[PDB]
């Protein structure tokens, strides 16, 4: 009657999880790929899109650690920090 | 070291006089005609049989299982020095009560016991019981000698040299000193700061131990000389009981022991002031810390930031080296909350200053650390140049405030900015004026992530004898040098913590590193063991050194990571930061001619160790906080001896290359070029220890031998514990203080476990001032972990949360129930690894601030 979506599965083939455990906030994934948009694993990387510029790869744990890493200043969505576009 | 700049006892015409005093019998005797009793004490008169001079005996019962002694002349020529600033309170008495009384004896029942003193009148003594135990007694080898005040004007009495430099000695002989003995006792500890072990040597053969703060260069190991600091407390130990000895004193105090049915006999010798002693009878060792701290004080609490990462050396070229090594450590993943600025920051050595090259523009290089979310510390030290143009000086001069000889002018030396004088820290005005000088307005280039390191502060004196301040120099209130050197150190520290509160309007927590310190300098941060050495020995004698300290309340001690002087080799410097990484106060540090030792600049082997290390500690920060809560709140140190927690294994008694966090972590860091691997001692019958690597479990007690490779850190959780982590690694504390925690549960063989967790702001005295704060109690039994309030007091607004819980000793369960209140009952998922009986619950999603307890079904 009504098909269900397939689960997520992380890029090393260690788990898999439900959708809602994608960006949750909590590492599933020894490969980090369930948190790019996170500080919840050690090895994961957050893309700085810096639309216009060149994009960057920088460190999960610089995810909302209330310091400007990229210069679009994507990465601190929810610290207290507010950064500027610095990418001119 | 360079050991002709230094007295030994027979160069220091008072120990020398001191200490030709043998056993035998006292020629002081009480005149018990003369026994005054009141609500608070005891009062009589002693006389020296020969010289007929006669002494005041005020003895006083205290609360918390103390008595003081207090010893004085009864008619002196002037007043003798009494310590002032060192005890936080006058201290709460015991009523004396006489409940046996004879010709020659006084028995005084303290309260209504079970603690008795016996006065005996001829010869002169005291003993000290608990019902009929007798705990120790005082004059029973007869040592007493109390030096009377005679006329101003037999070698070296009066006018004395050492070397070229003159004392004039204005008041001749006035040296006090008392013996101790304590039946039972085999093992004494404390009187910091020696490099030597923990468990005190008999002096017997050789030198007594020396207490006179001074800048030793080069300083050697295993040796009873004069450091830096210096705290005249003595513990002492035993299977039954522990004791505790405060002489309260500020002048060069000798220290002698000696042993002889076990018994420990302790002397005490000082150049001046009186004789004033705290017997702190405990009898667990933990009642001596509160007893003690009720006396001088606890542990000001740190702002969390100085609990991480301190990269530091002389020096930081300018602004654009503070800079690199900022981004160095960012660009090789390597967590750091302070870089340092060692005196060539300064214009020239004047402190307050910038030179204008190297640090042109102070606030804007402030501004770069607060976007990385770093502080900065600025050396400061406690002697001034001699320059019309520098405004301290000035100022200082203007208004009479150094130190001064007796001719009435202001002393000059030579220090590092060439001729320069001393403040007289003992002024109270002198230390009002410079705590305003931290001010945002007066202190130019500061900023609230400006912190302070103050040095030289023995005084260290170049062309001074013994490298220090002259003997006969005065100070506030007529004072010589004599009377107050111990504490002069403790001042500068004092005054610099008030700057720091008072800059911010009191809301701030200071962070002050001292070199030179006395009782009482816990209450003003932190401490380090001065210039040690780039070699395996002082990277060892760091533990018995910072364990001497914690012992007598100096919880917050390090030493220079990689060692100040000379050159480690790699594998030096990786095991120092595994060391430090599991130390109070975490800074590396670099003399002068050093190569430069920044972690990334070493090979990629070298690097991913110590990184490994730095993650280890800034994981532990919220349990490193939580240690430092409760030694500010009970008095109880930081860093512990196995004998501390194991009091009735003799085996522990001596134990320097071990040491405890608190209750539940044990570290035996490793300390040897090309160690495969290391003895660990494991105590207690009936506990169990998790390798926190490996999650393998060890039952107690046993001496297991573990394999270590370089990035090895043996570390032990201790059964029945819960430590609190930070899991989530970033580049600063602050980066970290508002993130989610992990709860690391070691089960006991009994299935349970405790542990607490502290929270603030990090860095206000909110917790104070508003009751801002979190005490948390987390405990397991049966099948349940619970998380309860230790302070329903404090209160806090968090995002903090718990991520985490991994329960080591745990079998596989059917299901994880979470309940906590406002919320629906939760189902949480589990790892578990039989192999190892470790179980993993994913994601509890409750708040730090409330109650909540999970389920094992
Ligand atoms: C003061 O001393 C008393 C007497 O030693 C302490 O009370 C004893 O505490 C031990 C535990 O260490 C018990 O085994 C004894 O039964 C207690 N004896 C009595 C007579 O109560 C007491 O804890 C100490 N108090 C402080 C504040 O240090
Ligand atoms: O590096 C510090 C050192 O940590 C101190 O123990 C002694 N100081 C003397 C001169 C310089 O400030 C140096
Ligand atoms: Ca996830
Ligand atoms: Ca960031």
């Amino acid at each position: 009657f009504y098909e269900e979506s397939k689960p997520f599965t992380c890029l090393d083939g260690t788990a898999t999880i439900p959708f809602d455990q994608v960006n949750d906030d909590y590492c599933d994934c020894k490969d980090g790929s369930d948190e790019p948009g996170t500080a919840a694993c050690p090895n994961g990387s957050f893309h700085c899109t810096n639309t216009g510029y060149k994009p960057l790869y920088i460190l999960s744990s610089r995810v909302n650690d209330g310091v400007c890493d990229c210069c679009d200043g994507t990465d601190e969505y929810n610290s207290g920090t507010v950064c500027e576009n610095t990418c001119r | 070291v360079d050991r002709s700049n230094f007295k030994t006892c027979d160069e220091s015409s008072f120990c020398k006089r001191q200490r030709s005093i043998r056993p035998g019998l006292s020629p002081y005797r009480a005149l018990l005609d003369t026994l005054q009793l009141g609500p608070d004490a005891l009062t009589v008169h002693l006389i020296h049989e020969v010289t007929k001079v006669l002494l005041v005996l005020e003895l006083q019962g205290l609360q918390k299982n103390m008595t003081r002694i207090r010893i004085d002349e009864l008619e002196p020529r002037r007043p003798r020095y009494r310590v002032p600033d060192v005890l936080v309170a006058d201290p709460p008495t015991a009523r004396l009560s006489v409940s046996g009384r004879d010709d020659n004896s006084v028995e005084l029942t303290v309260a209504e016991g079970p603690y008795k003193i016996i006065l005996t009148a001829q010869p002169f003594r005291l003993d000290l019981l608990e019902d009929r135990s007798l705990l120790l007694s005082v004059n029973a080898r007869g040592l007493m000698a109390f030096e009377h005040q005679r006329a101003p004007r037999e070698p070296g009495a009066w006018e004395e040299t050492f070397k070229t430099h003159s004392d004039s000695k204005p008041y001749g002989p006035t040296s006090v000193g008392l013996d101790f003995s304590l039946p039972g006792m085999e093992h004494v500890y404390g009187i910091p700061e020696h490099a030597d072990s923990l468990r005190l040597k008999v002096t017997e053969g050789g030198e007594p131990y020396r207490l006179y703060n001074l800048d030793v260069f080069q300083y050697e190991l295993n040796n009873p000389m004069a450091l830096y600091g210096s705290v005249p407390v003595l513990l002492a130990h035993s299977f039954h009981r522990d004791l505790g000895i405060f002489w309260l004193n500020a002048a060069e105090t000798w220290v002698d022991i000696s042993s002889n049915t076990p018994q420990t006999d302790i002397r005490w010798m000082s150049e001046s002031g009186i004789i004033d002693v705290f017997l702190m009878l405990g009898p667990s060792v933990f009642d001596v810390f509160r007893q003690y701290a009720s006396l001088t004080g606890t542990q000001a609490l740190p702002p969390l930031f100085s609990l991480g990462y301190h990269q530091s050396r002389w020096n930081y070229r300018d602004e654009a080296d503070v800079l690199e090594v900022d981004q160095g450590f960012d660009d090789h993943n390597m967590p750091c909350d302070v870089i340092w600025l060692d005196i060539e920051h300064a214009d020239g050595k004047r402190y307050f200053t910038w030179d204008p090259t190297r640090f042109p523009q102070p606030l804007n290089m402030l501004e770069h650390l607060a976007s990385k979310r770093r502080k900065l510390v600025a050396i400061v030290d406690p002697h001034i140049k001699v320059d019309s143009g520098y405004r301290v000086h000035e100022e200082l001069r203007n208004h009479g405030l150094y130190v001064k000889t007796r001719d009435g002018s202001d002393y000059e030396g030579w220090c590092w900015p060439g001729s320069a004088s001393y403040p007289d820290f003992t002024n109270p005005r002198m230390r009002a004026w410079w705590s305003n000088m931290f001010s945002f307005d007066n202190y130019e280039g500061s900023a609230p992530n400006l912190y302070v390191w103050n040095d030289m502060n023995e005084p260290s004196v170049f062309n001074g004898p013994e490298v220090t301040m002259l003997k006969d120099a005065v100070h506030y209130g007529g004072w010589e040098h004599r009377d107050i050197h111990n504490i002069y150190g403790l001042y500068v520290h004092m005054a610099t913590a008030d700057g720091l509160i008072q800059r911010s309007g009191g809301i701030e927590r200071p962070f002050v590193l001292s070199r030179a310190f006395f009782s009482g300098s816990q209450r003003f941060g932190a401490v380090w063991t001065g210039d040690n050495t780039a070699e395996w020995d002082h990277l060892k004698i760091s533990i018995p050194m910072c364990l001497s300290l914690a012992l007598v309340g100096l919880s917050f001690c390090g030493a220079d990571v990689g060692g100040f002087f000379k050159n480690p080799e790699p594998e030096l410097l990786v095991r120092w930061y595994q060391m430090g990484a599991y130390q109070p106060f975490f800074r590396a540090h670099a003399h002068l001619d050093t190569g430069r030792r920044e972690p990334w600049l070493l090979a990629s082997q070298y690097q991913d160790a110590i990184r490994d290390a730095l993650f280890q500690r800034y994981s532990l920060l919220p349990f490193w906080y939580t240690l430092f809560y409760q030694a500010h709140k009970e008095g109880f140190p930081v860093m512990r001896p196995l004998w501390v927690q194991y009091p009735e294994d003799m085996s522990t008694f001596s134990i320097e290359d071990q040491f405890m966090l608190g209750d539940a972590l044990l570290i035996h860091p490793v300390s040897d070029a090309g160690a495969h691997g290391v003895q660990v001692y494991l105590p207690g019958q009936e506990e169990v220890w998790y390798d926190i690597q490996s999650y393998q479990k060890h039952h107690g007690p046993q001496t297991l031998y573990l394999p270590v490779t370089l990035s090895s850190i043996p570390v032990f959780q201790r059964g029945g514990t819960i430590v609190p982590r930070w899991m989530r690694v970033r580049r600063s504390s602050d980066c970290m203080k508002d993130d989610p925690i992990t709860l690391f549960v070691a089960l006991s063989p009994q299935g349970t476990a405790q542990g607490e967790l502290f929270l603030d702001d990090g860095h206000t005295f909110n917790y104070q001032t508003r009751h801002e704060f979190l005490l948390r109690r987390f405990s397991f039994s049966g099948s349940t972990l619970v998380s309860s309030s230790a302070d329903p007091k404090g209160h806090l607004e968090t995002p903090i949360w718990i991520e985490r819980v991994v329960i080591m000793g745990a079998g596989k369960p059917a299901a994880v129930v979470l309940q906590t209140k406002g919320s629906p009952e939760s189902r949480l998922s589990f790892q578990h690894d039989p192999e190892t009986s470790v179980l993993i619950l994913r994601k509890p999603g409750v708040s730090v601030a409330s109650d909540w307890s999970i389920h094992l079904r």
